[PDB]
């Protein structure tokens, strides 16, 4: 059975950068298939045989390797590059394995995340929960900071976070963090803030609201 | 004169060692698989007398001497 | 130049039966081998199952072998992936595809959507769509909250809105249960004159909600 050992798995590479991911195999293989896989979308062959481009896979792609050591290269990183590239051993018999993977990221200017507040709807209220959402739009990178706040009071244990894949046309990021009250609690208080810490501002920024205003 | 073989395949029933003198890795294109198999040469006083085989579109095979000589190796298609 | 449509997955319980189904676009079907391929959330790719042109080879995965059997119909061009004895570590999203053959190589192809398969005790809850209600521009919402199993498709304005769509990975909460948020950033002249609508889609539970986010004071 083939073991295929994939390197890095991750790595972050500025506009034009050149790149290299490696696929090493347990055992002496004859040739190597590689797939590209972004968010929410199916793997597609990017390369096969070892060095043969798929239709529609831009020459800035390359594929080579021998043996047990393979490797898929790009001559130019781009932003419609960012995904988790697989490669698969198909020279022998089943079964047929796959590599752990390597996401690839691009390396962005810092960008500030636009920052939003939504209080809990109406609806909601009427069904008798309350969830306060936190919107960090378009941000780089990742990195950031959310912390609740209802009537100066640190929220701890009662927030979930979720974390959208870099966007492919303007490679940033976007976060939502989602406090949640049973209704009860949330008609007990009155300023519900939003504190939002990251490297593209100077300092810290909150959105906040009163309820009923 | 006698070495062992790794067995994978249709001549492989279901066990993964084999043992003859000579061991092979096998590729034939069948019905829209590339199938692979690995397993054992033996002479008999007729028949085939050769593990080599002369190529064929569609098919190759590559034989061994040494105890698990054909794990390493995969015949591949010109 | 075929294109492949999976089907027949949604919740089922451990040691229970599934029957998967994938539907080609033909009648180059009977031309390709075809496999079965799955993914685990937020994990890797695992090879499960492979079948020939004309049923001759078939081949199954250690994990999956004995438990599993994949058929082929060149007639109504579907093949199938017959499940038994289910376990927690089979919930995966099962695509599709078809093995191209040339004589120097051959790879995996035209690979489709996929369809999800969750093998869990937990049974179907449909989610609550509640409107996030809204500087040049404004962002709103829909919060998707409380379904179970996974996956839930959110649109706006029936596809016709994509530009600024930001639909947030689910995070299972602590009750056992999905949630997710969709936001989309709008010009705040746009409010009040032009409709937002988000369209909501979770089929374990047959759930369909299109929800107007309107603004007020």
């Amino acid at each position: 059975e083939i073991v295929l050992t994939q390197s890095p798995t991750t790595m972050a590479a500025s506009p034009g950068e050149k790149v290299t991911l490696n696929c090493l195999a347990s055992s002496s293989v004859s040739y190597m298939t590689w797939y590209q896989q972004k968010s929410g979308a199916s793997p597609k062959l990017w390369i096969y045989g070892t060095s043969n481009l798929a239709s529609g896979v831009p020459n800035r792609f390359s594929g080579s390797g021998s043996g047990t050591s393979y490797s898929l290269a790009i001559s130019s990183m781009e932003a419609e590059d960012v995904a988790t590239y697989y490669c698969l051993h198909l020279t022998s018999y089943p079964p047929y394995t796959f590599g752990a993977g390597t996401k690839l990221e691009l390396k962005r200017a810092v960008a500030a995340p636009s920052v939003f507040i939504f209080p809990p709807s109406d609806e909601q209220l009427k069904s008798g929960t309350a969830s306060v959402v936190c919107l960090l739009n378009n941000f780089y990178p990742r990195e950031a900071k959310v912390q609740w706040k209802v009537d100066n009071a640190l929220q701890s244990g009662n927030s979930q976070e979720s974390v959208t894949e870099q966007d492919s046309k303007d490679s940033t990021y976007s976060l939502s963090s989602t406090l949640t009250l049973s209704k009860a609690d949330y008609e007990k208080h009155k300023v519900y803030a939003c504190e939002v810490t990251h490297q593209g501002l100077s300092s810290p920024v909150t959105k906040s609201f009163n309820r009923g205003e | 004169k006698l070495y062992m073989c790794v067995c994978e395949g249709l001549s492989c029933g279901n066990e993964d060692h084999c043992e003859g003198q000579q061991c092979f890795s096998s590729l034939s294109i069948n019905d829209g698989f590339h199938v692979y198999q690995k397993g054992c040469f033996q002479v008999y006083e007729q028949g085939k007398m050769t593990c080599k085989t002369p190529p064929s579109p569609g098919q190759a095979v590559e034989c061994c001497q040494g105890d698990w000589c054909n794990r390493n190796i995969t015949a591949q298609l010109p | 130049e075929v294109q492949l449509v999976e089907s027949g997955g949604g919740l089922v319980q451990p040691g229970r039966s599934l029957k998967l189904s994938c539907l080609a676009s033909g009648s180059t079907f009977s031309n390709y081998g075809m496999k079965w391929i799955r993914q685990a959330p937020g994990k890797g790719l695992e090879w499960v199952a492979s079948i020939s042109r004309s049923s001759t080879y078939i081949y199954y995965a250690d994990t999956v072998k004995g438990r599993f059997t994949i058929s082929r119909d060149n007639a109504r061009n579907t093949l199938y992936l017959q499940m038994t004895s289910l376990r927690s570590e089979d919930t995966a999203l099962y695509y599709c595809a078809a093995a191209i053959s040339t004589p120097f190589y051959w790879y995996f192809d035209f690979w489709g959507p996929g369809t999800v398969v969750t093998v869990s005790s937990a049974s179907t809850k449909g989610p609550s769509v509640f409107p996030l209600a809204p500087g040049g521009t404004a962002a709103l919402g829909c919060l998707v909250k409380d379904y179970f199993p996974e996956p839930v498709t959110v649109s706006w304005n029936s596809g016709a809105l994509t530009s600024g769509v930001h639909t947030f990975p689910a995070v299972l909460q602590s009750s056992g249960l999905y949630s997710l948020s969709s936001v989309v950033t709008v010009p705040s002249s746009s409010l009040g004159t032009q409709t937002y609508i988000c369209n909501v889609n979770h089929k374990p539970s047959n759930t369909k909600v299109d929800k107007r986010v309107e603004p007020k004071s």
